[PDB]
């Protein structure tokens, strides 16, 4: 029965919690980082052209 | 004379160990009692174990 409770808790919390949190965080951070990288590339190109 | 001799010889060889055999059998009876009790515990244990899977 103790082992059963181990299984119950591990199934309930870890899988779904990690899925939701990791998916949302990774997607948002990846989109923001891609946009920031594009903006930095544009700014570096502008500075190089001015130079 | 000779028939009595033969019967006595038959008697002495088998006499002693028969009681020992009987006592061994009844000890095995008690042992089977305890095995049955353990299996009675076994069925309930497994039934409670059912849902872990």
């Amino acid at each position: 029965a103790a082992k059963v409770k181990l299984t119950l808790e591990q199934a309930k919390l870890p899988d779904s919690q990690i899925r939701s949190a990791g998916f949302q965080d990774l997607l948002v951070q990846e989109q923001t980082k891609v946009q920031t990288a594009q903006t930095r590339r544009i700014d570096q190109e502008i500075l190089s052209a001015g130079f | 004379i000779t028939a009595v001799l033969q019967n006595a010889v038959m008697f002495l060889l088998q006499k002693d160990e028969a009681a020992n055999k009987a006592a061994l059998v009844e000890a095995q009876i008690k042992l089977t009692e305890k095995q049955g009790e353990l299996l009675d515990k076994q069925i309930a244990q497994a039934d409670k174990d059912a849902e872990l899977i």
